[PDB]
């Protein structure tokens, strides 16, 4: 081995040094897929929290997160567009106050979660604005649109009850991971944690796998 | 001196010794296979396994000399052979303990703390540990060939002078059981109770997702095992290395010691069929063949 | 692209001194930098070299003990320190930039160099000729010899060919004995074998007066020939 | 409306695509086993190079 | 009006199905029926490259046989010497979701692109001793798929806005804009001679395109799902596309028609990547299953695997001296054979 290849040798090693520098961030962030419809919250939630293909990294306590918002550009159906199956959650949004849209919104909800490259990533939903909700029901009853409604239409737990049910039933059979829901306003402060907990019972799920006791 | 009458170890182990050796030489074989080309997984609890695995077949194959001898009453062999089976059998019964210490706090690391271990476990600080642990109980077997050991009929390891015990032994005796029980004791207790007390809460799982019962009656019979079967030999270890240096004078604690060391070492040794079907032949995810 | 050096002047014997270089235009914290050294009217020669992470220091023989080399990185400064000095230290200081990796040119750019005034298995590469006169319009041939055989078992010949006008630093013309540099004309050219080296020059015109220097990189310590001149 | 045009173009296109010279397969068949036969020499994988002349040594 | 214009598209098509009916009167396999097989091949791996963080998935080869570039999806472009396997230069990008490479057969510049819309050019030889960005390039509305270079300020590019363009670096501006196809393009492949190209598209078709011209010049159909590779073979007369239907074609310029089918009844796994040998007598192709398969070209057998990747084999490339492969699969590692 002559200088020069010695020289080059150690240029080498420092390119090194920079990449182990990296991995150590690189193998300790969390990813969360956000998705949502046209009228929904979105902006408001994104601006209340403090925080193309948009992105946004933030922490709580001592995790580091990175949001990724597709931005309504998911009309790509299956060609190999799904290039994100390193997330941990999607995160969707609806409006539940819009009774007149909730078809639409649920044929969206169904068109994705059945998708065999999203089968060991957890779904966390949210169903915002729910004094309106409240407001809206009172006069208007939820049963002139869906004939499966029973109970009161003017109680907000049947409703409520109807609305989830009525989300739940178009997952697939297999159950891996579970599905969570939260009825929030369009700026709470306990967000943050609603999905920190979410998360980490998701994590807590995957390890009680990888060491065979499940 | 307080007349004590234990001629009965010399049939009692024998027998159950040559059973252990029918049971634990086709169970941990089949172990092997199954981690050969049967399961087809790689990460930190199949390291840990196939280590423990491997040592209680080293375990295995020592039994045959101390049947031998203790049928026959004679070793015409020579020093060496006889310190190489002390040492073998001592050193593959410690390395079990450590072995299982590791999956425990592996568990404790995985299901208490998700977040601050995505940096903690892989699988170069697996073999690293395996290899210290490796380390640790061949090179503690060091003073093992700087005695007498032999004393028509020679035997081996029985009947030394009192002068031995209080000069070489007693020291090795205080070396393992510090080295060798207390601490991988309160570890592994430690760690169990943090990962029940947590997995014991209606806050920390998705609404009765999957089975908990079965995860939490698991981690409790590992703890039960463990505490049940290693325990009274140590205490007992203790008590007769304490007795033999002439420390305790009355005659019924002496003669109680004397008569209860052959009872205990016999439920230690079961430990080695206990192992490949408590810990594997009972989790689901290998039990697709 | 500039290097700018300063603290030269005036000492006497034993006394000690630090010579500064402020570097301007470039990634200074990828390139290992040289010092080298020029005689009053004699030939350049080698000092020291630090590399690019402070990772590998190399001296010469005769200033070993008394030089120290040393960079920094967040100010772009480098710094030798002198001590112990001589009267054979009278001479005038030259700053050199080189970057290793597999294609590059490494001697590419000369600082401006300072004044100082005070009150073997080494390769021997000899240069035989000491002038030659010559008129424009025709071309001129310049031929050197090693001690040693120059060429490697990777393939590579380790060569280099440098150019001096008065009253100017030095320039580099040829690396690796066949590599013409950026911004020099295609007149020149550079060929040989082993152990004999010829530097060719067609259509010779103005501007290309002055002395020509060929240099070694196999291994260190670095050496120079004795430097030919051509006159019009 | 474009619908026309697009099914004019359409037409267009097709008639130009259907109008190119064509050869027998037989001959195309031939010719790729004359290249592949004429070039076997210097294929340093289908025919390895000694250990001597071989630069991942 | 429309009537009449969709009769007259039966018809031609009906002239073109009867025309490539006429030509054939012999098939490949009679004709090559009667010469020896290769017999069997042995590679083994002569270095490994490892310092990617995640997925690998595109690489390409410089014309000396030497160097490559390789993007992962960390955000990072690795530019490898392979004798000795150090790393010459690392580049960081400014959008982490990059989906090709290309290295230009001069060793000037680097080329990249992926779901920003924009193809982004790097310059190699400065004066500052650093690599920089020397141009965007922008106006695709859909994801960049494949580039690939004709000179020092000539580009070519295909998008998911179902379209090809050839792009003129030192303005800025399209030169050439190539239409017809009906969903995304996946693949392109230059002649060696640089006058046509190849794309094969999510309709299941391939499409012969002129560069001085603009137009279409041949389609290829037959394929049943969607084509994911395509190439030429060495004399720029025939080209092989891989599908994810798990079949491999060999198709002819002036023949028109279809020659070979490389399948097995044992694989139902779709293919990635495929390339061709110096001669052309071995074919190369990389599956889901993390193998690599080399078939006899003329005969249509299985004549070698290339086993030992972890995860999936994603790219695959040959030197022009026909002197080694190089392999990049899913678990982060390039691997190159002799
Ligand atoms: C980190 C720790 C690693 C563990 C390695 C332990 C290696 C031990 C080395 C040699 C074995 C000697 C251990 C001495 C303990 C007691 C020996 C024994 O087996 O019991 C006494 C027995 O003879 C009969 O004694 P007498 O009453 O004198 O007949
Ligand atoms: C002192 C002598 C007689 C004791 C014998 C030492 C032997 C049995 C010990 C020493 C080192 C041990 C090895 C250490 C590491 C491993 C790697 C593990 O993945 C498989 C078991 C294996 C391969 C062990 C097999 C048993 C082993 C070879
Ligand atoms: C006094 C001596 C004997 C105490 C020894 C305690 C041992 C059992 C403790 C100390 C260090 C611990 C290890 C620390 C880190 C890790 C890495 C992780 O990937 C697996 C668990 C593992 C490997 C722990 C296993 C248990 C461990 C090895
Ligand atoms: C005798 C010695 C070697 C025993 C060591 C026991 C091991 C299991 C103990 C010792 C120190 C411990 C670590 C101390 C601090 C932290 C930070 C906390 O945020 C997560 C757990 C973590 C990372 C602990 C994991 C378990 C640990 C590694
Ligand atoms: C009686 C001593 C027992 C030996 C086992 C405990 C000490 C050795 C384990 C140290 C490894 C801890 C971290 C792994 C190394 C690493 O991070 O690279």
């Amino acid at each position: 081995v002559s200088a020069e290849d010695k020289a080059a040798a150690e240029r080498s090693k420092e390119i090194d040094k920079c990449l182990s520098r990296e991995k150590t961030y690189v193998k300790r962030l969390v990813k969360i897929l956000l998705l949502g419809a046209d009228n929904s919250g979105k902006s408001t939630f994104l601006k209340q929290m403090r925080i193309g293909i948009h992105e946004y990294d933030f922490e709580i306590k001592n995790v580091p997160f990175k949001m990724v918002d597709v931005g309504g550009q998911r009309s790509e159906r299956k060609r190999w567009f799904e290039c994100f199956d390193s997330v941990t959650s999607i995160l969707f949004l609806v409006d539940s106050s819009d009774f007149n849209r909730l078809t639409e919104s649920l044929n969206d909800f169904e068109t994705i979660v059945n998708n065999r490259v999203f089968s060991n990533v957890s779904i966390i939903l949210f169903l915002n604005k729910t004094d309106l909700l409240e407001e809206k029901v009172q006069i208007v009853s939820i049963k002139d649109y869906f004939l499966e409604f029973e109970g009161d239409p003017h109680c907000l737990r049947d409703v409520q009850k109807f609305l989830v049910e009525c989300f739940r039933n178009k997952r697939r059979d297999q159950q891996q991971k579970p599905l969570y829901h939260h009825f929030t306003t369009a700026i709470n402060t306990e967000n943050a944690r609603l999905i920190f907990r979410d998360v980490k019972d998701t994590i807590l799920h995957d390890n009680l796998k990888q060491l065979m006791l499940q | 001196h307080c007349f004590y009458n234990d001629s009965f170890k010399y049939t009692l182990y024998g027998c159950m010794f040559s059973m252990v050796f029918v049971l634990g030489l086709i169970s941990n074989c089949v172990a092997i296979y199954i981690f050969a080309c049967v399961l087809k997984v790689r990460n930190e609890t199949t390291t840990y396994m196939i280590n423990l695995a491997m040592s209680d077949l080293l375990f295995v194959f020592t039994l045959p000399f101390r049947i031998f001898y203790f049928t026959t009453r004679n070793w015409p062999f020579g020093d060496l052979l006889c310190k190489i089976s002390v040492m073998l059998f001592y050193t593959n019964m410690y390395g079990s303990i450590l072995f299982l210490t590791c999956i425990s706090v592996d568990r404790f690391l995985a299901i208490v703390y998700p977040f601050k271990s995505k940096t903690l476990r892989t699988k170069r600080n697996a073999k690293i540990v395996c290899t210290g642990v490796w380390l640790t109980v061949i090179g503690g077997s060091a003073p093992a060939v700087f005695v007498q050991s032999t004393h028509a009929s020679r035997a081996c390891f029985e009947n030394f002078p009192e002068a031995t015990w209080k000069t070489y032994l007693s020291r090795i005796v205080i070396f393992i059981e510090i080295v060798g029980f207390f601490i991988p004791l309160i570890l592994n207790v430690t760690c169990s109770s943090m990962v029940l007390k947590t997995l014991t809460k209606p806050v920390t799982l998705s609404r009765s997702k999957i089975n908990k019962t079965k995860v939490l009656k698991m981690i409790f019979v590992h703890l039960i095992i463990f505490c049940f079967c290693f325990v009274p030999y140590n205490i007992n270890l203790i008590l007769y290395s304490l007795v033999r240096t002439q420390t305790f004078v009355n005659c019924s604690v002496v003669a109680a010691v004397r008569t209860m060391y052959p009872i205990t070492l016999c439920i230690a040794v079961s430990n080695c069929c206990f192992d490949p079907i408590v810990y594997y032949f009972t989790s689901d995810t290998i039990q697709n063949s | 692209v500039q290097l700018v050096e300063s603290g030269g002047g005036l000492v006497q014997p034993g006394g000690s001194r630090k010579l500064s270089c402020s570097a301007s235009g470039f990634a200074f914290s990828s390139f290992g930098m040289h010092w080298v050294r020029q005689a009053p009217e004699k030939g350049l020669e080698w000092v020291a070299y630090i590399s690019s992470g402070s990772g590998t220091i190399y001296y010469a023989d005769t200033v070993k003990g008394r030089f120290t080399i040393s960079r920094d990185d967040p100010k772009n400064t480098l710094f030798l320190q002198m001590t112990s000095l001589r009267s054979e230290d009278t001479a005038m200081y030259y700053c050199v930039r080189s970057i290793y990796y597999y294609g590059s040119s490494p001697f590419d750019f000369w600082g401006q160099g300072t004044t100082l005034t005070v009150s073997s298995a080494d390769i021997v590469m000899t240069q035989a000729t000491s002038s030659v006169p010559v008129t424009p319009g025709e071309s001129v041939s310049i031929s050197c010899r090693s001690s040693k055989s120059l060429l490697h078992s990777n393939g590579n010949t380790y060569l280099y060919w440098f150019l001096q006008r008065p009253g100017q630093s030095p320039q580099l013309l040829i690396y690796r004995m066949s590599n013409l540099a950026s911004g020099v004309p295609d007149r020149f050219s550079g060929s040989g074998s082993g152990t004999a080296f010829t530097l060719t020059i067609s259509r010779l015109e103005a501007e290309d007066v002055g002395v020509y220097y060929c240099m070694q990189h196999l291994e260190y310590p670095l050496t120079f020939g004795a430097g030919t001149k051509l006159e019009l | 409306t474009a619908s026309i045009a697009q099914a004019r173009k359409l037409v267009e296109q097709l008639k130009m695509e259907a109008n190119i010279d064509r050869i027998k397969v037989s001959k195309a068949a031939a010719d790729l086993m004359a290249y592949c036969e004429a070039h076997a020499k210097e294929d340093p994988l289908l025919t390895p190079v000694p250990a001597s002349e071989n630069p991942f040594r | 009006e429309l009537d009449q214009l969709r009769q007259e598209a039966e018809q031609l098509k009906n002239q073109i199905r009867d025309a490539r009916k006429a030509c054939a009167d012999a098939t490949l396999s009679q004709i090559t029926n009667n010469i020896d097989p290769v017999g069997r091949i042995q590679m083994r791996t002569r270095r490994t490259l490892r310092g990617h963080l995640a997925k690998i998935y595109a690489m390409h080869w410089g014309t000396d046989s030497r160097l490559l570039v390789s993007a992962s999806q960390d955000g990072k472009l690795i530019i490898w010497d392979s004798y000795t396997t150090n790393k010459v230069h690392a580049i960081p990008l400014r959008s982490s979701w990059v989906m090709t490479c290309a290295y230009a057969p001069s060793g000037n510049y680097v080329a990249c692109g992926g779901l920003d819309n924009i193809c982004s050019i790097y310059n190699l030889k400065t004066r500052e001793g650093n690599v920089r960005v020397s141009r965007e390039l922008a106006g695709h509305t859909g994801y960049l798929s494949c580039c690939r270079f004709l000179d020092d300020n000539q580009i070519v590019t295909s998008s998911g806005d179902t379209t090809c363009a050839l792009w003129d670096i030192e303005t800025g501006q399209q030169t050439t804009t190539f239409t017809g196809h009906t969903g995304d393009v996946m693949s392109l492949s230059l002649a060696p001679d640089t006058r046509l190209f190849v794309s094969g598209a999510c309709d299941a078709s391939a499409k012969l395109w002129d560069v001085r011209e603009g137009m279409c010049r041949q389609t290829f159909t037959g394929h049943e799902s969607d084509i994911n590779a395509i190439c030429f073979f060495p004399n720029g007369n025939a080209f092989a596309t891989g599908s994810d239907d798990a079949t491999c074609r060999l198709f002819d310029l002036r023949a028109d028609q279809e020659l070979m089918t490389y399948s097995h009844d044992n694989i139902i796994c779709g293919i990635t990547s495929v390339s061709f040998s110096k001669s052309g007598r071995l074919l190369l192709a990389g599956y889901d299953d993390f193998n690599c398969n080399v078939w006899d070209a003329l005969k249509a057998d299985r004549a070698g695997v290339l086993a030992g990747h972890d995860n999936r084999v994603s790219c695959l490339g040959v030197t022009d001296d026909g002197m080694a492969v190089a392999t990049g699969s899913w678990d982060s590692f390039l691997k190159i054979w002799n």
